[PDB]
Formats: structure tokens, C-alpha cells, sequence
């Protein structure tokens, strides 16, 4: 009921990162505190991580194993956002605002960042764990993939969204603000397809797979809490990511069909701020008047 | 934003459901008070403004000094004492932005309309004041319009030639070619648009020497002649404009038409050179009966004939050519090949069509030669004969490149004034000076024919806005009556103007003894048939001036007989693309394509209406692409039978119809004797 | 040396289905005799039926087995124009020319027949055939990837395209035009990759994998003739077709790096009109000697 | 596959370590015994194959009337009594695939080697039997090579030009550049390369009477010609190649370099036109220094002082340029435009580059033209006078443009049969022959040039070959003193002849009396400089033949004022491609690029090994790219110290070196008096 309209959705939705001029952020990005540069690439250099094992891994595979050419269609759609599209645009970003050295520092520093590693290892894991044929591999590699669009790429989000929101690195902001609005019908669409793995199964075993679901939440949670207080305690932003992350963490168990987890609070105004002609034959009487 | 440009932007503004036109004659006022009036250069006598202009090179010497100096101020007093006044600021505007003379430094005015005038006027009178004061009259009252070139260029010394528009044949050789592209670019330096015919050009895939498969056919000759008119562009002031006619029974036919294809690669596509295809009967006979046609290898069929496949009748050619073995041809759809210049002219509006029967059983020069090609804008149809450009250090045999003399009748102001004869007498010797006074020393073919043939082409505009004014709708059959009636009385004064020239200087065109002019068969249909009109509204639109009956026609025959005519070529309807404005005149003989045109010039938005419209007469001045072709396709016919060159004759399409429906106008034009279609132009 | 260039061309040609309106090819459809009407829906089916291959298997596979984050980036960027542009594009073409049952019906006959099911199960058979970390067998499927892109399509392509050269059914041989000039890219990039692993091997091993390519050729080519034969014999189209399929063989070869197999023949001319060094600056006393 | 393309491949099968060289031998009697003997037409005698190559428009019967058919007979048994053998596959195949005489249809071989050469040699004899076995002589032993025009074109009916290249001196105004690109087509339909000096158009920019910014500069004018000469391809067999060439100092050389930039737009980028650049010494000069130079518009300077920028001497007039206000330019970094050079000589091997002033400071013909610009393979340098093209009907001035015959001597033959003096005065005396019998009817600079200059143009192959079979290093003194004492023994043999024939005919090169040859000039550093061999080996070498001292080079220097030169330029060392291949020569005075090549021919491949190429002399083969430029560049200077004209002189670099490498050696070259540089390859 769902597959046609998303596809339309993602088809309209296209877009290449060249098509925004990023030269108009120099200057807003030149005036930051060293701190605030810092958070920044290292913000967007986690969001890459994420979108090259989401298009790389993630969406290849769950494609392989979900039925239908449309369905596929879609699914592959998405996998190219990932990674010739999103991806990319950050290092469109990167070449724009920073020093070759710098960006090669970002670079070497996801590899070594032990938050960034375990958040990659275990949806990575998940993903890798798909068995042909076996509905409940499948299930909770996405889970771990509505996990990765509708929760764990907002802690980076937050960053641009609230800079935008103050009018500031708007053109960047304006590639971000796009990424969100792929990942947001990404986290949909996947959400609905693990709902219909999880609708088939009975009672007991769905109180299992929440069981799965729930626990997985809190594990990458507890891990997204240290990667924040990380990058965010030196421009004095931590507790305010924390409440998007939960307020976005509801939103990912929604997307699965699940109640919100985490109680409501008021995230920081500036960050929702930051939101040929026709050819007919000549006939014979064409030829007489 | 100025404020002449808001009272003429104020017109869209609709007060008790209608537009604003009147605010348009006030944006003039504007258009004048604050500027016009304020960059225009005044002197304290018209002594001290010739001698700075003359001093300054901005006019020429030989024809100011061909008068008096009082003769000329009675000549600028008569163009003042009109006190001419630009009924709508685009009018204004486009005479002070294109021909208006300015400074060195293009800040200051120094011409006026009047100014403007009374210097034409002297440059056509050639020293005979009364004369001039004739032209100023002629041209102040805008009954008559000379063209773009001869306007803005009459009197001035930094100035390309008084003609624009050039037709050139190129022969089947290395030589011709070269000489071909030095003439295209010689002409497109003095301003001009340059026709060239590459039907004799042997195919792709021909012999040079004894060597087969040599030829690059006519499309590397388009390449080079695209690159020579991208070079030559007016010292950077215009784009170069360049025309390729192709006969359609030429072999590089589909490869010429593939030159338009958005398809085509970087080294097949010409971008500024236009292409027209001449169709003779045969092919849209071959195509009726859908029988499969053949494309012929022009140098075969020279060899085999010694006379080019151009130069022939193919209608009884033809089968000569298809059962001789030693012509070598291929095999082609003629329905296809009409199918794809439909789809061409959808996508692009090229090619333009020639139909050369249609031009040529009405042809008076065929002894001369017959027309083989058109113009850039595909309403010139006169004889041409191919020159033979010979080594250096030898003699070239140099043949007629055609060159006519453009000059267009204000057909509202025309009849309004009661005065058709008297303007087309004078626009026929205004039009035989500018041709005599023309001496290009770079295109011999042109220079000769020009001095032989002595072609002019005399055009009218406003027909829609006339009749529109007048209450006639364009596609009804009085509008037809008063085009046949109008342009009969056209005719017949300017084949007396030039009977009463020839006579005068005691000279005809060069083989004028050979046209059906001197054995009377040209006056055949003017001495049997009555063009008088038969609708009463029409009639009383011509009282008050004598309409030419037909023994009126027999004695013009007979004057013709004794004295002969001056001109080979008389009348050609040119588009007349910026003069339209200055006049304040629909183009040519064309439907208007938009009752309000919205143009942008620098940041800043401008509306013109079409010239008299009001609400009274909005629903006649229907648009063109709301009309019906076949009855555009009507009046144009009934034009034309009183034309003896073509007329640019536009088709106006809307997106829905298709290829089928364009070929179906081009055949209903080729049926109704429609000389030329110039463009398709899609809404 | 060359994803980056690659992908630009890639992401420039994008285009959608939409885009072309298919409804004025009724014109000229309704103009074809039985035979050529039957050859045509044969020749889609056919073009249709590989394409899905690619887009479920061929290109995801590769995509799969490639190291480099920009090339997986490409690879899946052709994965989703074969899913998500091309397959709704023969779709599209089909829904406009016949009624629902008659293109359950051809695709029933093509599903069946011989020829197109040898060679589709034989490029199958070698993407099935890629082991985890063996670069040879990557190599083969590359081959026969190749050998798709470059070479099978085209004794299917033929057809559109001396209808489009002709100025019949226009609509869906500009949709053709714009498949075939993606799939030539594809051929080209996947060439590329080819020749890497090729430049990697021993001079016994690269002999060996000559043999294999031209051995894999013959069989194609063969299976071809036979394809040909059996759709385009009706329309005394063959021999033309035969001339088409061997110049686009040679064209395969040469993005393998190999040398033409088949002699230069010129093609049916209606089917034609279808178709840094170092700058290191001057230290002067470079001017003294 | 073929017998003989087997053999030949079975070279790189090596055996005991070694490449079997012999058997190539082995697949020249393969491609004998099983090809050329079967596909070769055989007549009865002598007799019926020079009349069925008579009739069959194979022949001209005008240069075999003059002997007596005996005295034909006696030629080609001369010819054939030396027995030649083709040393190597790929000289037969070379001959036999591009000089051989086919039929109509290309199925059969009608011309041998001994057929071709008697053919050649009669041509050049010009009705003298003696004579035509001297140049029989000459040719079979592969002493002398007359250039590919010559060599293939020579007594053919069908034939094109005998003339390899031409240069047009271009003046700056749309006649000359029209008639430019009219002479460029048909000395290209002709065959020959075309060079084009456009240094006299004025630079993008500049006012065509008064108006300012009009023209396009001299890339317009490059686009032009460009298309001409891809029109122009040689009836489509080989490729139209044009050069053009720009002197630094012009506003355009960026806009010129731009042209063969790969990242270029398609309106700017030229393909098919090669681009020269010439340098004058104040350009080095001012790089040198690091002062920032100063492009001049071409126009202003005209009109300023009356000459052209290059018609005058930039070192004395550069500050008087600077310092004038009324002539127009523009700043530039002269280091930066060298750097532009070397990368786009290490991108595209573009431009040619022409030290102005290394070329005119030891010029012979300076009073009748400065050399502005070389040859399409810049290795022509000579004086050129613009021509002024007027408009039709108008004289035209009618100037000198380059054009020399090229003719190589095989310097290892030469020296094996101690005929140096022999073999220069018979080659100088065929290139004189090949001059006079030269008559183009559409270059009027052309043909005027060849009758007063006289010029002729006599290379050198096989240096490299004969150093390497010869136990030399290329890149050593002693290479250098042998290039020096074999080019003064040419030079002075050259010069005497060209004394002999003006002695013989009593008469000179136009304006030789101005010439440093009249004066004596010339000959001042060989009458106090002695050119000796100072190695033992080389003097060794040199034995059995008499090397001009100090008193011989005096006698010629009176012989000369006492008779003058009869050819303004003789020497001229093109880069002879693919006729070395037939002569089993390395490529000019180059070294060799490969010990074997590896040539695709069809579906097959060959391997050619270097002449002469073995286990002893494997290293003494130093493939070019391995050997120091800065010794090739010492090589060539030594060579050119002895030739009037320039040399082709291509730089072999490694993809390792910078573009800072190549400005090095490009300074280097300047530095050490080298006249121009022809190609930069990169391994
Ligand atoms: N519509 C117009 N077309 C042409 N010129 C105009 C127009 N309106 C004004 N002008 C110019 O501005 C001048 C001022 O004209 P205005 O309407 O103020 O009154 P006027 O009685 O015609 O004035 P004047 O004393 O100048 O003759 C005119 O003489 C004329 O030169
Ligand atoms: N390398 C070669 N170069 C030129 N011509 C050759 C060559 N090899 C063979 N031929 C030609 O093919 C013929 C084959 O004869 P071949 O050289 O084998 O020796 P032959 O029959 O003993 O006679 P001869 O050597 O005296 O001509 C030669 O006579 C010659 O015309
Ligand atoms: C006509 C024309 C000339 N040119 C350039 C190229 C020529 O080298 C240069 C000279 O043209 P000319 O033919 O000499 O023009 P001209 O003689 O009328 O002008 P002037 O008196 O100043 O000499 O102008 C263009 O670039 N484009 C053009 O269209
Ligand atoms: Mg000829
Ligand atoms: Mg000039
Ligand atoms: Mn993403
Ligand atoms: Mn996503
Ligand atoms: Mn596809
Ligand atoms: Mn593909």
C-alpha cells in the first residue's frame, strides 16, 4: 500500500550536493572559536562514517533479502543516497571550510574513536548477520538500520541544525537540512517493513523481538551519551544534544511501531529554528485539398 | 525604474477590467521629458549640426553637398513642420536604442526622428530638393519604411551597406569554395545576411580527381561556412548570420537536415548557419503517390550532362536520371523525408521551405535562370547563375549573385493617406538609388548582378494591424479581398514605376528582352482578370483612389512592350523585424503572435501593445497561433499572386498539434502556391 | 585513476521515465505489420528480462565484492538506475504498445525460449560463481558483466534503433537512446575494474584469463547468432544484426584492455542515425650554464 | 597469421638469451617468396610495363619522352644490376605498403624498388642517361633519399606535390586571412603541411576601422584554419595537419597556448592545427631576470611606426614599445608564460618552439626577411615577405612564402662509400630539379618564392645508426665531433654545388647580393675555424675522403663572390618518418626512441629492431628517452653550426622529470644556439 508513494517520494526528493554553493560559509566558518571548528568536523566526520556503512552495507543488503522489484527499487535508491550522495556532500563540506591536513586528521580520527567504532561494529554486525530466508535476522538488522536514520545520526545533526538556526554556516546547513529529510523517509520506509516482520510473528515472540529492540536502543543510547559528552562538553552543548537524541530516540520506536521510551522535553528553540513533438504519418489524403 | 518604464508597465494594470493602453502614450511623454529630450545634443542652428556631424565623420560629405544648404534646412523644416509624434514608448524607444545616431561614446543623442528622416531623404534624392522634401514627407507621414540597413546607415559614414540581404552560388569546386567563404565573410563584415546555394555541390562520398570516396559532401562546406559567419560578426555587434540552401534531390539531403538535429554531434551541427531546403514538384509528387524517391550524386549527374542537377527541370529529369546508369543515386522515403522536416521545423523551425515550382511558374527570368535558392529569410527569389572561380593569375568567370534592395509600405498608413501609388512610386526610386549607390568591391557576382539586374524588393507591414484597426479579422475573406486588391494596385504601380525609370534613362535590366515582361505573358492574368474588390467593405475602404482595372493592365502592358522596366525584381515582403516598431506596425504581412509583447531590456520589464489595439478591436487582433493555418496559408497565397519574389511567411503552431499537421500546411502551401515557408515557429 | 570522472559522468547523465511522453508512438505503431510488431515486443522482452538481472544481481554483486568506498559509490549509483530507472522504463514502453495479456504473454514466450535463457543463465552462472576475497573469480563475473553492458544488449538495441534512424516510434527509441548510452558507461567502468585485477596477475595467469574471456566470447557469440536469427530472420533484418552484434563484441573487448577478435565492418546506416607533468617553478640560475 | 609475420614476431622469442635478429632477415625472403613476387605484375619486357603505366594514366609521358626508350632500359638494368636486398621486413613492408606503385584497385604491385628509384631517378635527370644512372646509383645504394612527396610522387600521373611543407606569411586583414585559408586548402588538397605566421593579425581586442573590441584575435583566425584544413585532408587519405605559429611578444599567447590546453572549451580548443611559438631573445632575457614582460597589441604598433611587430627587432625596440603610449599591451610574467610552455609541451608536446633570435643571428638572408616562423616540423627557417591580398578587382601585392624540397642523405651509406661530396652535389642537384619543375598555380607567394629563392631543403638520416654501428655514444664528444666534421663536409659540398649551378646557369637566388653568402660573412668561422676530426677514431672514420681545411673553405668563399649561390637555403634536416624505415635508417640526426619497435598493422603485429641493431652494439643503441638532453641538445647545436636552416629537433623526456626539467633544457637549447625545438615526448 505504501512502496509506489515512496518511491515517487525518493525520485523527487534527488538532489547532488554541487547544486549548493558552499563558498557563501567561509567567512561565518572563519569567525568560529577553534572549539567550535573542532565539534564541527568531527560532528560531520561521525555522520560520514555512518552514511558509508549505510550505503556500503546497510541498504545493499537489506535489499537482497526484501521481496518485491519495487520494494528493491526503493531500497536501492536509498543505498545510493548513502553513498554517492550524502556521504560525499561532507567531504564537498570538508574541502570547502578546512586545510587538506585537517581533513586528514578528521579522517584518522573516526578510525580511532572507540564510540564511533562500537556504534559501527555493532549496527555493522547486525547487518552482516542476515540470514537468507530467516525473517527475524532480517527484523533486527532493521531495527538497528530505523536505529541508525531515526536516532544515531542526530547527535551530528544537532550541530549544523543549531548554527543554521542562528543563521550561520547556512549553506552547509542547507546540504544537512536535505540529508535529514532523505534520512526522516528512510527511517519510514524501513520502519514499515520491520513492522511487517514483527506483525507476523505470535505474541510471545514479538515480546522477544521488543525485548531485542528495546535493549539494542539503550545500548546504542549509553554509548551515544559518551560519544556526545565527547564532542560536545567544549562548546558547552551536552545536555542539549541529550535531549534531542531522546526526543529523536521516540522517534525511531514509533517508526517501528513501539510507544515512546524517554519523557518529553524541551529541545533548544534554535535548533528547531534550524528545521521532441508528436509524429503522426502522412496518409495519402493529406495529399489532396 | 524609470518613470516612463512604470507608466508603460502601468498598461498591465487592469482599472474596470480593461488595459491601460492610453498610459502607454503618456510612458512617451516620459520617455521624452525625462530622457530623450535631456541625452539628445542640441545646436543653435542646423548650420553648426551639419558641420559637427560632417566634421565629426558621423555623416558623409558627397551627399550633403549635393544641395544648398537652404534646400536642406527646407527639407529638415519639412520633416519638423509634421510634428511627428511616437504613439507608444516602444516606438520611441527602439528608433533612439537601434537608429537614432549617438556619440563616440554612446551617451548623447544627435539624431532625432526627424533628423534621421530628413538625412535619408537627402541621401535618396540625390540632390534634388523638391524630390527630398517628397522622401521626408513619404517617410514622416511612415507610409513608407526603408529597411534596417538603408535607415540607420543612409548618409552616415561609419556605416556597413545599404543591403543585407545576399544571395551567393557556389560551384562544384575547391576554388568556388574558398571563394564562397571570403565573399560569406566579406558580407557578413559590411552587415549583411548571406544565402548561399550548396545544391551543386557534389555529394559525400564523390570523386575528386579519379579518386572515390573523396568528397566531405555539402556538410564540411556548412562547417566552414559556419565558422566563417562565427568570425565575421559585424566587428562583434551582432552574431553572424549565415543561410545554406540544399535542393532536397541533393544526396547529402538527410546530413544537411542533420545539421539541425539536437541529436548532432560537435562535428555535424552548424549553430549559426540557418538551412533551407528547395523542394521541386517531383518530390512532393513522389511523396503523394508514395512511391520511393531517389537522392542523386550532383557530380554524377554533371559528368553524365555536363550541366549541374540544379540547373535542370527535375520534373522531366527525373526518370532520365533514375534509369541512367552512370547517375549514381540511393534510395529514399519521400514521406519519411517530409516526416522528418516536419519534426526538424517543430524542434528547431529550420528548414526553411522553398517550392521552386511554385516560385518558378510565376518566375518572369527563367531565360536568365530559374530560382534555384532563397535568402536568409527566405523571401528573395530571383534568377542567379553559378561563377566559375578560376586559379590564381587567371580570369574568373563571374555569374549573378543575387542582392535585393529591401524597403517595406506602412499599409495602414499607406491607404489611410490615399496614396498607394504615389508611395509605391516613390519607394521603387528610393529603392533604385540605394541599389545604384551600392558597390561592393569584395563579391563580384553580387556587384555585376546588381548593376545588371537592377533588382529591388519593395515590401509592405501592417496588414493585420490595418485590418484589425479596420475591423476585418485576418482570416476572413474580406481580409483576403483587400490583400489581393491592395497588392494588385502594388504591382501595378511599381511595374509603372519601373517602366517610367526604364524609359526615362532609355535602360532595362539585363535580359529583359527574354521575360515574360517584354512578351506580355507576365500582364496575362492582370488582362483577364479584374482584381477590383467584391466585398463593399473593402471598396469603400479603397475610395478615393483609382484601382487598376484591366484595361488599365493592358495599357500598362503595352507601355512595358514599348520601354521595357528598369527592374528584373520589384516586390519582396521582408519580415521588417525592428522597423515594425518604429512604424508602429504589425511585422510584415504576418498575423501578430501576441496582442501584448512583455520584452526585458537591461533589469528592467517593458510592454508593447500591438499598434491601435483597444478593446474595441481586441478580438480582431486574433494571434497568430490561434489562428488556422490554412486561411494564414489563404491570405498568403492571395499575396503573393501579385508578388513576383517570395514572401517570409512564418507558420505559427501551437504545442499540441504534430508533424502531421505541419506537413499537412507545407502541403496545403505548396498546393496554394506558396512560394517560401521561412519558419515554424511553436507556442 | 579514474571513479571520480567516472562518477561525475554518471550522476550527469541522471534522468527519469516521466520525462519522455510515450503516448504518440500509437502513431506509428499502428503502421508495423504483425511481424515487425512481434519482433519488437520479443526484442524489449528480451532487453528487459537481462536488464532485472543486472540490476538484482549484476551490479549489486560487484558493488559487494569491491574494495574502495568511491567505487561502491558508482557501483551502487548503476545498481540504482538499473532498478529504479531502467526497469520502469521498459515497463513504461510496454504498458503504452500492448494490452495486459499480451505482455504476459510475450514474456511468458521469452521466458521460455531457448536462446535468451542460455545466455542469461550463463552470465548468472558466473556472478553466482564469486567466492569472498577471490579476485579472480571477480574478475570473471566483471568479464561477463562487460560482456552485458557492451555486447549482449545490443542484438536486442538493434531494433529500437533502426526504428528511432527511420523516425518511427520515436518516444521509446529517445528512451532506448538514453539506456543504451548508460549501459555503454557501465560496460566502460566495470572494464576498468576488470583490467585491475588483470594488471595484478602473472603473465601465465593473464594468458589464462585471455583464454577464459575469448573462450566465454565464442559461446556468447555463438548463442547470438542463433538469438538473431530467430527474431530477426521474420523482418530480414539478420545480416545486418550480425554486423552490429561483432562490432559491439570488439567494443566489449577493448574495455577489457583486449584486442579486437572479429575484422572491421561498416554498420546499417539507419541504425547509425538512431545511434600532467610536475609543474615545479623556475629557481632561476636555470638561465645560466 | 603470415610466414613472414611469424618470422618477424620470432625476434622477441629469445634464444640463449639473445634476440634473434636474423630472423627478421628471414621474414623479408617470406615476404618476398610468398607476397611481393605474387602480388607483383610482370610484363614481357621493359617496354609494355612503361606503356601500360603510360596509357593506364599511371605515368607522365612527358619526363620518359625525353630519353630514348634504350637508354630507360639502360637505367633500370642499372638499377637492378646492384641486386638490393632489403636488409629487414619492415623496409619492404613500409616501401611496398606506402611508396610502392598499386593498381587502381590496390590488388597488385606494378612499381618495385629498382622501379620506383629508375622511375625517380629519370624524373630527375631530365633527359640526361647519364645523369639518371648517377641518380640511380645514388638511390640504390641508399646514399641519398629524395623526401615522400618527392620519392612517392615523382613521373606520376596521379600524383600530387613534390613539395613536403609550406609556409604563408598571414597580413593582418580579412582579405589576407580569406586567401590564407584558400592557399591553406589547396596546398593541403596538394598534400603538403601548411604553416601559417599569424604574429601580423592583430591580437583579440583591437578596432577594425575606428570601432574598438571587434576583432577575435588570432584564435578565430586558428578555428579557421583549423576546419580548413580538416576539409582539406588530402581527399580524405591522410589527415589536413596545419601549423600555426605566434610569436611570444603577441597579446594572444595565452589565448594561442589555450588552444591546445585539454581542459579547453570547444569554441577555443584547435585539434587539428599544430601551434609554433617564437621566442626572441628578449624574452629569455627577460624571464632570466625575472622582470615582468609585456605583450603588445599588433594594430597599435602599425599604426604607430608603420611595420609590423614582427617585422622589427623586438631586442632594440621592446623599451621603445614599453615606453610609447600609443601602442597598447599588456603585463605578463615571462617566467610564468615559460612554465605555461613546459607544461603544455609535457601535456600535448605543444608548441613548437622558435628562437627568434638564434635563428637570425646567424640568418644568411636577413636583408630580404628576418625568419619570423618555421614549418609545420620547424626545421624550415627561412625569409618571408607578407603578401598584401586586395579586394577583387585590385592588384595584390604579391610576397614570399616559404616552400623547400626535402631530401636526406643516409649518412651511414654516405660515409661506407665515402661519397660525400658526390652524394650532396647529386641530391642538391635532384632538389634543384624538384624546385624548378615545381609550379603551384593557387599559392602566388608560393610560386614566387620558389623562383626567386630557390630554395632547397637537404637532410641528414642514420646518424644514430651509423654512431651505434660504429662503436659511438651518441651522447659523446667524439658523436659530436663526427656530427661536426660530416655537416661542415656537407655544408661546404653544398655550398659548392650551389656556387657550380649558379656558375652553370648564370644566375643567383633573388637578392643574394645582400645575402651574407655575397659578402662573405658566412664563411668566417670556416676560414679561421678548423672543422677537422680532433678524435683519431673519427679522423679513421673520415679516411679515403678529403675534409675541407682553412684554404678549401677560402677557395669555395671566392668561388662564391665570384658566382655567386644559386639556392637561398640548402640544408635542412626534416624528421624523415617513415621513408627512414625504407632505408633502413634511424630517424634523422635524432637518436632512436626504441632498440625494437612494436608497430600494429592490421590484426597483426611487427617488431622493427633498430638498423644494424645486435648483441655488440646493443648499448651503443641508447634509446633517446635514457640519454641526457642536455648532450642531445649539444649534439644538435654542433649539427646546426653547419645548416643554414633549422633542424627537427624533438625532446625525449621521462615522466619523472618536471616541467622545470623541460624549461632546463629548453634554456639549455637557446643557450647553446639551438634554432628551434620540435616535439616534447614523454615515455
Ligand atoms: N510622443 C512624443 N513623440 C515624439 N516626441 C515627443 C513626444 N512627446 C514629447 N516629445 C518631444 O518633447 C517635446 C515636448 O512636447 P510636449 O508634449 O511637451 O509639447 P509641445 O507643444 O509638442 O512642445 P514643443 O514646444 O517642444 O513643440 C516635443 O516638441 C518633442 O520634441
Ligand atoms: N630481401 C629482399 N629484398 C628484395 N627483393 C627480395 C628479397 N628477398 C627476395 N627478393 C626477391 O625475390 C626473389 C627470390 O630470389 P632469392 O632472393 O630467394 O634468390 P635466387 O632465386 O637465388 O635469386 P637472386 O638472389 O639472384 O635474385 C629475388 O630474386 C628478388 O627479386
Ligand atoms: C572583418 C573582421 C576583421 N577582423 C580582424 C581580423 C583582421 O586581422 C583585422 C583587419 O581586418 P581588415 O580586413 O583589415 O578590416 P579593415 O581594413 O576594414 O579595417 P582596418 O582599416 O582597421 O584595417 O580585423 C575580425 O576579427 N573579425 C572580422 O569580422
Ligand atoms: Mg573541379
Ligand atoms: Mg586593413
Ligand atoms: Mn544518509
Ligand atoms: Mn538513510
Ligand atoms: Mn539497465
Ligand atoms: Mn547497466
Amino acid at each position: 500500500d505504501f512502496t509506489q508513494m515512496f518511491y515517487n517520494q525518493n525520485v523527487k526528493q534527488f538532489w547532488l550536493p554541487e547544486e549548493i554553493a558552499l563558498n557563501g560559509d567561509l567567512l561565518t566558518w572563519k569567525y568560529l572559536g577553534k572549539n567550535e571548528q573542532d565539534t564541527y568536523m568531527k560532528v560531520l566526520a561521525g555522520l560520514t562514517l555512518l552514511d558509508t556503512e549505510q550505503g556500503n552495507t546497510g541498504m545493499p543488503i537489506v535489499a537482497e533479502h526484501v521481496d518485491g522489484h519495487q520494494r528493491k527499487a526503493v531500497l536501492n535508491f536509498m543505498a545510493m543516497m548513502e553513498n554517492a550522495v550524502h556521504a560525499k556532500s561532507y567531504s564537498n563540506i570538508f574541502m570547502t571550510l578546512a586545510p587538506t591536513e585537517t581533513i586528514n586528521e578528521v579522517f584518522e580520527w573516526v578510525k580511532q574513536n572507540k564510540y564511533l567504532q562500537k556504534k559501527a561494529q555493532m549496527i555493522v554486525g547486525l547487518y552482516k548477520a542476515i540470514q537468507k530466508d530467516d525473517e527475524i535476522s532480517l527484523f533486527k538488522a532493521m531495527v538497528a538500520s530505523v536505529y541508525l536514520e531515526s536516532f544515531l545520526f542526530y547527535s551530528g545533526f544537532y550541530y549544523p541544525l543549531y548554527f543554521y538556526g542562528q543563521g550561520k554556516l547556512m549553506q552547509s546547513g542547507e546540504i544537512i537540512n536535505l540529508i535529514l529529510r532523505d534520512e526522516a523517509i528512510h527511517g519510514v520506509y524501513v520502519g514499515l517493513l520491520a513492522q511487517e516482520i514483527y506483525n507476523k510473528q505470535t505474541e510471545e515472540k514479538k515480546a522477544e523481538l521488543r525485548e531485542f529492540a528495546i535493549d539494542l536502543l539503550n545500548q546504542l543510547y549509553e554509548n551515544e551519551l559518551e560519544y556526545t559528552e565527547d564532542l560536545y562538553d567544549q562548546v558547552g552543548l551536552s545536555h542539549d544534544v541529550k535531549k534531542f537524541i531522546r526526543y529523536n530516540a521516540n522517534k525511531a520506536l514509533m517508526n517501528l511501531g513501539f510507544d515512546p521510551y524517554f519523557e518529553e522535553e524541551d529541545i533548544n528553540p534554535i535548533v528547531l529554528n534550524g528545521l521532441k513533438a508528436t509524429v503522426e504519418p502522412l496518409k495519402d489524403d493529406d495529399f489532396y485539398f | 525604474v524609470p518613470k516612463w518604464i512604470q507608466l508603460n508597465n502601468e498598461i498591465m494594470i487592469q482599472k474596470d477590467g480593461k488595459f491601460q493602453f492610453d498610459k502607454d502614450k503618456e510612458a512617451v511623454h516620459s520617455y521624452f521629458v525625462d530622457y530623450i529630450n535631456q541625452n539628445t545634443v542640441f545646436f543653435h542652428n542646423l548650420k553648426e549640426k551639419l558641420d559637427y556631424l560632417v566634421e565629426n565623420q558621423y555623416y558623409e560629405e558627397e551627399f550633403l553637398s549635393l544641395y544648398s544648404f537652404e534646400d536642406i534646412k527646407e527639407v529638415f523644416k519639412t520633416a519638423y513642420a509634421k510634428k511627428f509624434r511616437f504613439p507608444s514608448f516602444m516606438s520611441a524607444f527602439k528608433f533612439y536604442n537601434d537608429y537614432a545616431l549617438k556619440t563616440n561614446d554612446k551617451k548623447k543623442i544627435l539624431e532625432r526622428y526627424e533628423d534621421r528622416i530628413s538625412i535619408v531623404a537627402l541621401f535618396f534624392a540625390n540632390g534634388d530638393t523638391e524630390k527630398a522634401k517628397e522622401y521626408v514627407n513619404l517617410m514622416i507621414n511612415q507610409e513608407y519604411q526603408p529597411s534596417t540597413p538603408t535607415f540607420l546607415n543612409a548618409g552616415r559614414k561609419r556605416r556597413g551597406e545599404l543591403v543585407s540581404c545576399f544571395l551567393l552560388e557556389v560551384n562544384d569546386s575547391l576554388n568556388d569554395i574558398s571563394r564562397a567563404i571570403d565573399i560569406s565573410m566579406q558580407l557578413s563584415k559590411l552587415g549583411g545576411g548571406v544565402s548561399l546555394n550548396l545544391s551543386k555541390l557534389r555529394a559525400k562520398g564523390e570523386a575528386i580527381k579519379d579518386v572515390e570516396n573523396a568528397t566531405k559532401g555539402v556538410v564540411g562546406v556548412m562547417k566552414l561556412l559556419d565558422n566563417a559567419f562565427r568570425y565575421a560578426d559585424q566587428m562583434g555587434q551582432r552574431q553572424g548570420s549565415g543561410a545554406a540552401y540544399l535542393n532536397i534531390f541533393h544526396r547529402d539531403i538527410n546530413d544537411f537536415l542533420d545539421t539541425k538535429k539536437i541529436s548532432a554531434d560537435e562535428d555535424v551541427r552548424v549553430k549559426t548557419l540557418s538551412i533551407g531546403v528547395v523542394i521541386p514538384d517531383k518530390f512532393v509528387e513522389l511523396a503523394r503517390e508514395d512511391k520511393a524517391a531517389y537522392v542523386f550524386y550532383p557530380h554524377t549527374i554533371y559528368k553524365e550532362y555536363g550541366q549541374h542537377m540544379d540547373e535542370m527541370d527535375m520534373n522531366e529529369m527525373y526518370d532520365k536520371f533514375v534509369d541512367n546508369p552512370r547517375v549514381k543515386k540511393e534510395k529514399i522515403n519521400p514521406r519519411k523525408l517530409l516526416e522528418k522536416l516536419a519534426m526538424l521545423r517543430s524542434e528547431s523551425g529550420y528548414p526553411y521551405i522553398m517550392f521552386q515550382d511554385n516560385v518558378n511558374k510565376v518566375h518572369a527570368n527563367n531565360h536568365i535562370s530559374k530560382v534555384k535558392f532563397s535568402n536568409l529569410c527566405s523571401e528573395v527569389l530571383q534568377a542567379s547563375q553559378v561563377s566559375s572561380y578560376t586559379d590564381y593569375d587567371e580570369e574568373d568567370e563571374i555569374g549573378l549573385d543575387i542582392s535585393c534592395n529591401l524597403g517595406s509600405l506602412n499599409i495602414l498608413n499607406v491607404m489611410e493617406h490615399k496614396s498607394i501609388e504615389k508611395t509605391v512610386k516613390l519607394a521603387t526610386d528610393s529603392l533604385t538609388h540605394v541599389s545604384e549607390t551600392t558597390d561592393i568591391r569584395n563579391a563580384p557576382a553580387v556587384r555585376r548582378a546588381n548593376k545588371a539586374m537592377k533588382s529591388i524588393g519593395l515590401g509592405a507591414m501592417n496588414l493585420h494591424g490595418y485590418l484589425a484597426q479596420n475591423g476585418i479579422a485576418y482570416e476572413s475573406p474580406e481580409a483576403r479581398d483587400f490583400a489581393n486588391t491592395f497588392f494588385m494596385m502594388v504591382n501595378f504601380y511599381s511595374i509603372q514605376r519601373s517602366a517610367e525609370i526604364a524609359k526615362e534613362k532609355g535602360e532595362t535590366f539585363d535580359q529583359y528582352e527574354g521575360s515574360t515582361y517584354a512578351t506580355g505573358e507576365y500582364f496575362d492574368k492582370y488582362v483577364s482578370t479584374d482584381f477590383s474588390p467584391k466585398y463593399e467593405k473593402i471598396a469603400n475602404l479603397f475610395e478615393g483612389m483609382h484601382i487598376p482595372t484591366t484595361e488599365d493592365w493592358k495599357k500598362l502592358k503595352a507601355f512595358v512592350a514599348e520601354h521595357g522596366m528598369y527592374h528584373s525584381y520589384r516586390l519582396c515582403i521582408a519580415p521588417t523585424g525592428s522597423i515594425s516598431y518604429v512604424q508602429s506596425s504589425t511585422a510584415s504581412v504576418m498575423p501578430i503572435m501576441e496582442r501584448i509583447e512583455e520584452r526585458t531590456y537591461g533589469n528592467s520589464k517593458t510592454y508593447y501593445p500591438m499598434p491601435g489595439l483597444a478593446s474595441n478591436n481586441w478580438f480582431f487582433y486574433k494571434e497568430a497561433y490561434d489562428m488556422d493555418m490554412f486561411k494564414v496559408v489563404d491570405m498568403i497565397a492571395t499575396i503573393q499572386q501579385h508578388i513576383d519574389q517570395g514572401i517570409s511567411f512564418t507558420l505559427f503552431l501551437k504545442d499540441t498539434m504534430t508533424t502531421r499537421d505541419l506537413n499537412r500546411i507545407d502541403l496545403y502551401a505548396h498546393h496554394r502556391g506558396i512560394k517560401t515557408i521561412y519558419y515554424a515557429r511553436t507556442k
